[PDB]
């Protein structure tokens, strides 16, 4: 019942020379902006990949990237969104992407890294974010994917990450948060991600879930992430990188999603919005691009569904998890 | 236009220029009241500021070795009214939560039927704040509420009003603590179907009911060695899903439910009706079409397999 109501003159054609645009001009140089500073090398990392998929990556400044990305990395091993701001998980996993596709790895110090992410889990195979011990499966998801792109996946306790991570599937196939918490989209691509990489996709009832992830696919062609709620354009990451994953990508209605996620661009700006309307940022730009990757966009390179980053750049670092067929 | 953008301009420039001063101070080892004082003109605006909160505990960790116990106890409760006003701003901050579970947890006593009472208001407010349901089971952990208990509030808010799945999941979660095991007992599963069956009849629209009506279609052990009693709730279910699709015939939860209860009473009995059934409810649920081949594709499958095994 809750959902958008597409216009009919909503964009229906691909805009990438908009979108690259956008992206290749964002943060010049503005309130929000400023004030999103806390996730900063994130926000790199969604605009450098966005622009890689369209084929524009040399558009960015791959130098003036490399020092920042080398300034934020602390004694402790472990990578902040900006200089000043404190280490994380969710910044080293940013700062090994853009590495990645940058084959620039030895700007930082990776056993460094590695120790960091080994620091990080709990007796119970959990991670925290950081050191004030915040438990979430986003932080399992962050910690083996940093690792399996850094070659070193052995340097945790595998086993007991798996079993935590089992241990926050819910009665409906999904994955919330933590133990007990209620399933999530955000959460489901985090967990089967997790599971992709440590070889665990059996464990997980791809049938249920499946369903359960359809099923966010509202009138609108948009997709929520949970029953009863707004669709959202980064939900056609969420969402279809799971389903990829457990090879049900085919129980989404192609056209009508491919229709919303054009509908959320910025005709004038580029970019692309939450939704139709709605004002545009690099996140929701990547999340957009993204999910018409997973759709089969011509024009946009293909994508891992499990890391988010162009599949020709996994290929070359030799890692591809293999999904359920 | 211009003097709303004028005004974040100069909301930037005292939010830059309060973020300078703290990262001054703290690379200058001042763990000080004003800090303090710093980091809540921004954090009110952007609790989503991670750094910010590391930036309270450190300077919270410095004062309990250096003020007296009740300089310290005062300390604290000014930081639960800072939290709780940032949470009245945005309840979805991650860091803002966590800040209250690491503040609490270090209290040695602290007053979780409070911290309680303050779930249940957010819950009212939001009822699908999943942040909220994260920090009522942290609470209910500490203060080792029994899941009884916390069933007891799940029926409350179900009955309130819908908005409902963030609650059936909670009972999900429950129900097997209630019953433990190395399913649930008929028994238990009995007056859940009952519980449903009420919620979805009584709004149809209502999907939580019925994802987790399925579920509970799943947990029984371990049949068709289906009791006289189950076999005749699922067959009473069977008729009402039918009535209710005369009522409501855009409603395709009713009909894919008509589909798995057959299939719970006598897969190979209703061999013809499961079919005519997917027809009818692709043709409601287009979008859907897909997964429901695939899911009469396995049910087709499974039939051979128990006409196969004739015998
Ligand atoms: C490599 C990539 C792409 C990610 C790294 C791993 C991370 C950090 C994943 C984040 C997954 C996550 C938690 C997504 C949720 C984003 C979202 C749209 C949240 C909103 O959730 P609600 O609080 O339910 O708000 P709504 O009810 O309005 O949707
Ligand atoms: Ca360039
Ligand atoms: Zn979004």
């Amino acid at each position: 019942q809750k959902d958008v109501t597409i216009k009919s003159d909503a964009p229906d054609t691909l805009l990438l020379e908009k979108h690259a645009d956008y992206i290749a001009s964002y943060g010049s140089k503005d309130y929000e902006y400023c004030m999103s500073e806390y996730l900063r090398m994130s926000g790199v990392y969604w605009g450098l990949t966005v622009m890689d998929l369209m084929g524009q990556l040399h558009r960015m400044n791959k130098e003036e990237i490399l020092v920042f990305i080398k300034s934020c990395q602390h004694e402790c091993g472990g990578v902040s969104a900006s200089i000043g701001h404190d280490p994380h998980l969710l910044y080293t996993l940013s700062a090994v992407q853009i590495l990645t596709l940058y084959d620039s790895i030895h700007v930082i110090n990776v056993d460094k890294v590695v120790a960091y992410v080994q620091s990080l889990q709990k007796e119970d195979g959990s991670f925290a974010g950081d050191i004030w011990g915040e438990i979430d499966t986003r932080f399992s998801f962050c910690a083996v994917a940093t690792l399996a792109l850094l070659g070193k996946l052995d340097a945790i306790n595998v086993e007991k990450a798996i079993e935590f991570v089992l241990s926050c599937m819910n009665f409906d196939g999904g994955f919330g948060c933590r133990p007990g918490s209620e399933s999530h989209a955000g959460q489901i691509y985090c967990c089967t991600g997790f599971l992709a990489i440590t070889s665990q996709l059996h464990q997980v009832n791809s049938d249920l879930l499946g369903w359960w992830l359809c099923e966010r696919q509202l009138p609108s062609g948009g997709l929520n992430g949970r029953p009863e709620k707004l669709p959202d354009v980064c939900y056609s990451w969420w969402v279809l990188a799971s389903l990829k994953i457990i090879g049900r990508l085919h129980w989404i209605d192609r056209e009508k999603l491919r229709s919303f996620i054009l509908a959320c661009q910025d005709e004038e700006t580029g970019g692309f919005a939450d939704r139709p309307g709605d004002m545009v940022d690099p996140f929701h730009t990547l999340f957009g691009i993204a999910g018409l990757s997973l759709l089969g966009e011509e024009q946009i390179k293909p994508v891992s569904p499990v890391f988010c980053m162009p599949e020709e750049v996994l290929q070359r670092v030799n890692v591809q998890p293999e999904l359920v067929s | 236009a211009e003097a709303k953008r004028l005004e974040r301009e100069q909301k930037l420039k005292l939010y830059q220029s309060a973020t300078q001063a703290v990262f001054q101070k703290r690379q200058a080892g001042e763990l000080d009241e004003s800090v303090l004082e710093l980091t809540s003109q921004i954090l009110g605006a952007n609790p989503d500021f991670a750094t910010l909160w590391n930036c309270r505990r450190e300077v919270l960790q410095h004062l309990e070795t250096e003020k007296s116990p009740e300089e310290s106890a005062a300390l604290v409760k000014a930081e639960l009214g800072f939290l709780e006003s940032c949470l009245r701003v945005n309840p979805k901050s991650y860091g803002t939560w966590h800040h209250r579970c690491w503040l609490l947890s270090r209290l040695p006593e602290p007053n979780w039927a409070r911290e309680l009472e303050l779930c249940a208001r957010f819950l009212e407010a939001d009822e699908r704040n999943f942040h909220c349901w994260d920090y009522r089971r942290f609470v209910a952990a500490q203060a080792a509420v029994a899941p009884a208990e916390e069933l007891a509030f799940t029926d409350s808010l179900i009955t309130r009003n819908f908005s409902n799945y963030s609650s059936w999941h909670y009972r999900s979660c429950l129900l097997p603590q209630l019953h433990p095991q190395p399913r649930l007992p008929e028994n238990v599963l009995l007056k859940e179907l009952e519980l449903v069956q009420n919620a979805f009849f009584t709004d149809p629209n209502d999907q939580s009911a019925w994802f987790y009506h399925r579920w509970l279609l799943g947990a029984g052990s371990g049949r068709c060695e289906l009791s006289v009693e189950k076999s005749t709730v699922l067959q009473s279910e069977l008729e009402s899903c039918k009535e209710l699709q005369e009522l409501e015939p855009e409603n395709k939860w009713c009909l894919l439910t008509i589909i798995l209860l057959m299939r719970a009473l006598d897969p190979l009995l209703y061999e013809k009706e499961t079919l005519q059934y997917f027809s009818t409810l692709k043709a409601v649920d287009p979008m859907r079409a897909a997964y429901l081949d695939d899911l009469r594709s396995k049910f087709l499958l499974e039939n051979s397999v128990l006409k196969m095994e004739y015998a």
